[PDB]
């Protein structure tokens, strides 16, 4: 609650400030023909899917489209999600989800 | 030999059954398990076959004579079976799985073809019947409980709380409340559906107890329905009576001792056919048998070397 | 919102304040965007006209221009939008002459760090297109040959 | 030193190199976030086919689970204490129930 | 021989196979019989209206 | 052929001229019609079970997964004992060890399920023609 919330809260509003900056790397990484291969297991269906779940993270409406959620409200929910104890225990044995 | 009035039965991590008289704690039988643990027991209404299911398979076990072997048993499933039941006639056999299906099998050996799936989004935990065999309680890991009609093909959708799962539901015999328990120890209970002509399965939302406040694991009611117990993770069982839905009797197992840090959870229950004792089984490698009024145990059953989180416990009807 | 009506408002609004001081750069990026961001409207919307994108288009590449040369060391989006366009709409003839003209004004040390950009699509089947990625390359090695 | 790499697609990390160096000019610009001194570290990425390429070395740096491994041999513990704890409680762990796996974890 | 042993000693097995009862889950069922089902698997005996008590029983000869 | 379309079922599924490189000069028993006079052999059950049998051992050739090939051929020999007991199946299966290479533990393994048979028909026409 100290210095890794208050690193995350800063960050968080940097990214949304500059939302168009980090869409136009991405647009043109997804849209590679020779290059989204890896990520196709019409066409270019999924692509248009992924971009959406990216613009819906960068604008808050990710755990819940009909909300826009706020950065201090944002960051603590992933916190609750990255710590809990049932999303920790599925995770497999090599990722050493107890260290 | 299940040649008797009472029977009872404990399974967990043990990789074995094994079948206990409330008599004396003399082990009658041991039957072997191997390669999988069991999730939930239950026997027939016929008293003559036991079912035991975990991990893809559900084997069952004969009672009559002294075989350790699974005489019959099911596959077909991918995923692990949440829990098992059958019809008050022993004419099918319905069980959810954790495959997002809950499916009813068939006990005739010919071509009825008496087999119906329902398919949901989410994994499924429990799985209740209604009294009259006719409607079907189905509840997901998403907090939605699924009311499946036998005479149709629709299912109403009911949501008390989104984001937390449901661990178990069940309906007294009489008919006369609904009872279910999520992730954070809260217990919903709606009244049931009064349309006994037509069954126009109407629900209202009644009353909400707060109770539990650590994991709520099994909510299972009484056959005379003037009690309800639910078990939890904090090693405490609470009765409820069904008049005000107040305290009637507190249990727990816990030592006193901070050394222990909650040595074992509390796993599943089960009344008597007077709703006197009740048997409970915790994860600490043994069951015990408690008294509703005087709260100190009866007795304890220790043969088993692992952790047991299901028990299968009926007797005579009369009672 | 984004409006089939507020869509036309907006870009008066904006294409007044460019006039009135220029050398701007939040003017020149911010309507050069919405140039782009009107293009991309309409083509959903008609896929759910080559003369209804093309007034469009050409104010989208000439605005994207100028602002490149106006940043100067952080131009690394507008520097990017201007190949979404190029590689999608530069087939139609009207737009080459506006990228002929903006790929020599502005400085060459520019497109250095878009190259992996440029080398992924060398294989476009589209031969008007085609050749004007070549001649910048080359004229990238004349300049920076140990880069490419 | 660099290092050799075979059998992997290294086009992909080219691109996201490319965005961790514009996230870092992002965070340099901000009077609140450069006062923090905030950045990322990134390596060279270079590859030369479709299924080979050539990442920088980074020194200095060891991985985290190599790190905890020589702690814990030097005083004597087991490196999967843990693990071995929740075999011996559940040797079917693999298999269990969302609920059981939680006691045992 | 070799498998002279190997295939007496698979017969061993085969007896101690034989002893279980397997059931697969055909995907079929009543798709068609659609009015059917109202009774197939829908008998919904709904009935035990009339309640009775007990004198605890159950546990008199248990304990 | 049975190579093709065993893959796609059962040999349970199936059941609920066989021999295909057999020809009248490269078998023990038919090759003696003609030239010593001896009389054509006697018998769709046992034509289901000629083309799995073989199937098998050309999966045999490949050594790729020699133990699952060699369990689905001791089943054959529990089941149905009397599917070896066929002098044309033995010439069948003799004419493929010589074309083919197979491993020596895998050449013992064959030839030798063979080992523990009467053929009957061979012992009745040469008597009769001997004397
Ligand atoms: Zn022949």
């Amino acid at each position: 609650d100290g210095n890794y919330r208050i690193t995350c809260h800063t960050v968080m509003e940097v990214l949304r400030e500059h939302k168009d900056s980090v869409m136009a790397v991405l647009e043109a990484f997804v849209y590679d023909p020779l290059l989204n291969w890896r990520l196709m297991d019409a066409l270019n269906k999924k692509a248009i899917q992924i971009i959406n779940r990216v613009r819906d993270k960068l604008t808050g409406r990710d755990f819940s489209h009909d909300d826009t959620l706020d950065v201090p409200t944002q960051v603590e929910l992933l916190i609750k999600q990255a710590t809990s104890h049932e999303n920790l225990c599925q995770c497999y044995i090599g990722w050493c989800p107890f260290w | 030999v299940g040649s008797d009035p009472v029977i009872l039965a404990t399974a967990g991590y043990d990789h074995t059954v094994r079948f206990w008289q409330a008599h004396s704690g003399i082990c009658t039988r041991t039957v072997q398990h191997q390669d999988s643990q069991v999730n939930a027991l239950e026997v027939t209404p016929d008293r003559s076959m036991i079912a035991a299911a975990g991990y893809q398979h559900i084997r069952m076990y004969d009672l009559n004579s002294n075989n350790p072997n699974p005489i019959i048993s099911y596959d077909g499933v991918n995923k692990n079976i949440a829990s098992v039941g059958f019809h008050e006639d022993g004419r099918w056999m319905y069980t959810g799985g954790e495959d997002c299906t809950a499916r009813i099998w068939d006990l005739r050996s010919r071509n009825l073809q008496c087999q119906r799936i329902f398919q949901v989004n989410a994994p499924i935990n429990c799985v209740c019947l209604h009294p009259n065999q006719a409607e079907l309680i189905v509840g997901d890991q998403s907090g939605a409980i699924h009311i499946w009609d036998l005479k149709t093909d629709h299912n109403e959708q009911l949501i008390p709380e989104p984001e937390v799962s449901i661990t178990s539901a069940h309906i007294d015999p009489d008919a006369s409340y609904m009872a279910a328990v999520n992730s954070t120890g809260n217990c919903y209970v709606w009244n049931l559906t009064g349309g006994i002509g037509d069954e126009v399965t109407q629900l209202i939302p009644k009353t909400k107890i707060p109770a539990h406040t650590r994991y709520a694991l099994q909510c299972r009611f009484s056959p005379d329905s003037t009690l309800l117990a639910t078990c939890s993770a904090d090693q405490t069982c609470k009765i409820w009576r069904t008049s005000n839905f107040s305290l009637m009797t507190e249990l727990s197992i816990k030592s006193g001792n901070p050394g222990e840090s909650s040595r074992g959870w509390m796993w599943g229950c089960a009344f008597s056919g007077d709703s006197q004792y009740i048997v409970t089984a915790s994860s600490d490698n043994l069951a015990r048998l408690w008294c509703v009024e005087t709260g100190e145990i009866k007795r304890e059953y220790g043969g088993h070397q692992k952790a047991v989180v299901c028990l299968a416990f009926n007797d005579s009807v009369l009672g | 919102g984004i409006n089939e009506s507020t869509i036309p408002k907006v870009l008066q609004y904006y294409s007044a304040a460019t006039e009135h001081d220029r050398s701007w750069y939040k003017a020149w990026h911010a309507w050069a965007v919405m140039n782009f961001e009107a293009v991309l409207h309409y083509k959903h919307q008609n896929q759910a006209l080559s003369k209804t994108l093309l007034m469009y288009t050409v104010p989208a590449v000439q605005g994207f221009f100028r602002s490149i040369s106006l940043s100067r060391g952080n131009n690394l989006q507008d520097t990017l939008r201007v190949l979404t366009l190029w590689f999608d709409y530069g087939h139609w003839p009207d737009v080459n002459e506006a990228l002929v003209e903006g790929v020599k004004a502005i400085q060459i040390d520019t497109w250095l760090q878009v190259i992996p950009q440029l080398i992924a699509r060398i294989d476009t089947p589209r031969p008007l297109v085609g050749r004007l990625i070549h001649q910048l390359l080359t004229d990238i090695g004349r300049y920076h040959p140990q880069a490419l | 030193v660099f290092l050799l790499k075979g059998h992997e697609d290294l086009r992909q990390d080219e691109r996201v190199m490319q965005l961790f160096g514009l996230v870092n000019t992002l965070l340099a610009n901000d009077p609140t976030s450069l006062r923090k001194n905030l950045s990322i570290q990134r390596y060279a990425v270079i590859p030369l086919s479709t299924n080979s390429g050539l990442i920088g070395w980074v020194p200095h740096c060891d991985t985290l689970h190599a790190l905890i491994r020589d702690y814990r041999e030097k005083k004597k513990i087991l490196l999967n204490i843990e693990h071995r704890i929740m075999l011996r409680m559940a040797p079917d762990y693999d298999h269990l129930t969302l609920m059981q796996k939680v006691e045992v974890f | 021989s070799n498998t002279a042993q190997r295939l007496e000693r698979l017969r061993k097995e085969r007896q101690n196979q034989i002893k279980c009862k397997n059931i697969q889950w055909k995907e079929r069922n009543s798709k068609q019989s659609a009015q059917e089902l109202k009774s197939l698997f829908e008998k919904k005996s709904l009935k035990e209206k009339p309640p009775i008590s007990g004198k605890q029983s159950i546990l008199s000869v248990r304990l | 052929s049975f190579h093709l379309l065993r893959q796609q079922m059962s040999l349970t599924e199936i059941m609920n001229t066989g021999l295909q490189e057999h020809t009248d000069d490269n078998c023990l028993y038919c090759v003696c019609i003609e030239i010593l006079g001896f009389q054509p052999s006697n018998q769709m059950c046992r034509i289901l079970l000629r083309k799995e049998v073989l199937r098998l051992v050309i999966n045999l050739s490949s050594s790729v997964s020699t133990k699952c090939h060699e369990t689905g051929l001791l089943t054959i020999k529990e089941k149905y004992p009397q599917t070896f007991d066929d002098i044309c199946l033995y010439s069948e299966v003799s004419h493929l060890l010589s074309h083919c290479t197979f491993r020596l533990p895998c050449r013992r393994f064959i030839q030798e399920l063979f080992q523990d048979v009467q053929f009957l028909q061979m012992h009745e026409e040469a008597e009769a023609v001997l004397a």
